[PDB]
């Protein structure tokens, strides 16, 4: 499990695994301890209900962009478990989750 | 709302089946997509399977094709069947929907769409802890 770390405020731009093959469809999952993970980004720029402009990945328009999440002013209660489910076209179908990276927010 | 319980056993041995339920009341009729989400400690979120009206459950390769499922609508809920557990299958077992959509990316007559799952409403859990006593 990879982790990073981030002070109150800054842009957090965590990556992403595997490497990005033709077309992308990532899907940004905010996995919190104990309770049931929170979807964050779908289609590369798509947001669901309850979700503030805060949380938005890169939409792959021109490909030759690798996928990243940035969450912009980050508070204490958004310090939980991240993944980056990896939908692409020369990989068929994605029966794993990709490599978790772990958010810490120092304070 | 989709309402989302998890009866499940808890406590299971080996060569013993699974027997974890959800039950969903509400806009359920076709369009969304069940599947079962694990996490284990240590080894991060498998995406174990789904199934849809075309009763195709395509199972993980990594699941070795030991697990059946079963959804009714007789009961109104969706179980899960594990057979030949290991100790490190102390896992909480998460019954959630999903959305397939595609994603094209060229002629459709061709056939260059993808399709993708999307996970928009989740559950609970509960805490299967594999025990060898
Ligand atoms: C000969 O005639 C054929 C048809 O008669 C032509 O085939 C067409 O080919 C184009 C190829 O560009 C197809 O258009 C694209 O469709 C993509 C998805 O389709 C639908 O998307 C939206 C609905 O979700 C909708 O708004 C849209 O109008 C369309 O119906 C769409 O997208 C991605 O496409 C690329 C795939 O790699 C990316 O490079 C691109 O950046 C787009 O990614 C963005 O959009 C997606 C989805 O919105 C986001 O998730 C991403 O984050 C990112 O922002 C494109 O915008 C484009 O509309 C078209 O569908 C197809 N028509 C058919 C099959 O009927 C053929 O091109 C023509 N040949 C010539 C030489 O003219
Ligand atoms: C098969 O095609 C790939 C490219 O599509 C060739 O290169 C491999 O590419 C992947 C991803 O870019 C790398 O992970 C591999 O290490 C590459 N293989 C190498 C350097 O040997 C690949 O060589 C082709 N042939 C075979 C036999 O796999
Ligand atoms: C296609 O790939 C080549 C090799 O990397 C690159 O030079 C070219 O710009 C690409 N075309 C695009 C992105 O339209």
């Amino acid at each position: 499990v990879r982790p990073l770390s981030v002070a109150l405020g800054e842009t957090a731009r965590i990556s992403c695994g595997r490497q990005a093959l033709g077309s992308r469809a990532v899907q940004w999952y905010q996995h919190r301890p104990g309770q049931a993970p929170i979807l964050l980004i779908y289609n590369n720029q798509d947001r669901p209900s309850g979700i503030p402009e805060r949380f938005s990945g890169t939409p792959d328009i021109n490909f030759g962009t690798r996928a990243t999440l940035t969450i912009s002013g980050v508070e204490a209660g958004d310090e939980a478990d991240y993944y980056c489910h990896m939908w692409d076209s020369r990989s068929g179908f994605s029966w794993s989750f990709g490599g978790a990276t772990r958010l810490t927010v120092l304070g | 709302q989709v309402q989302l319980q998890e009866s499940g056993p808890g406590l299971v041995k080996p060569s013993e089946t699974l027997s974890v339920t959800c039950s969903v009341s509400g806009d359920s009729m076709n369009n969304y997509y069940w599947t079962w989400i694990r996490q284990s400690p240590g080894k991060g979120l498998e995406w174990i399977g789904y199934i849809s009206d075309r009763e195709s459950a395509t199972y993980n390769p990594s699941l070795n094709s030991r697990v059946v499922i079963s959804r009714d609508t007789s009961k109104n809920q969706l179980s899960l069947k594990l057979n030949s557990v290991t100790p490190a299958d102390t896992a909480v077992y998460y019954c959630a929907t999903a959305r397939r959509g595609q994603r094209i990316y060229g002629v459709v007559s061709f056939g260059e769409f993808f399709y993708y799952y999307s996970m928009d409403v989740w559950g609970k859990g509960t805490t299967v802890t594999v025990s060898s006593a």
